[PDB]
């Protein structure tokens, strides 16, 4: 619980894939990237696999994945609960 | 590495 425990600390990209393959579509993990220190990544169970998005940022502190921008990560997550996170399939975030 | 949105 709150702070440490809304990201899975110490988890690799492929570990996230391993965990999420055991879950249904739309389930997800937010993690600190190892490949790009100082980035956050969102791993998301799709129909047949697990795919990864990079949390994009600007100089004003906004958060984004595609084009809609948000003043927090939490707001970004909530937006992708009801708008698809994928541009090819319908994938809503669930927890 | 490879990201859906990159």
């Amino acid at each position: 619980i709150e702070f440490p425990e809304w990201f899975h600390e110490g988890l690799s990209r492929h570990q996230a894939e391993n965990l999420l393959m055991g879950k249904d579509i739309g389930f997800f993990i937010i993690r600190a990237s190892q490949s790009s220190p100082g980035d956050f990544s969102i791993s998301v169970r799709h129909e047949d696999d697990v795919q990864h998005f990079k949390v994009m940022r600007d100089t004003k502190g906004n958060y984004f994945l595609w084009t809609e921008k948000f003043p927090s990560l939490n707001k970004l997550v909530d937006y992708y609960r009801t708008t698809s996170i994928s541009k090819q399939k319908q994938v809503f975030l669930r927890d | 590495d490879d990201y859906v949105n990159v």
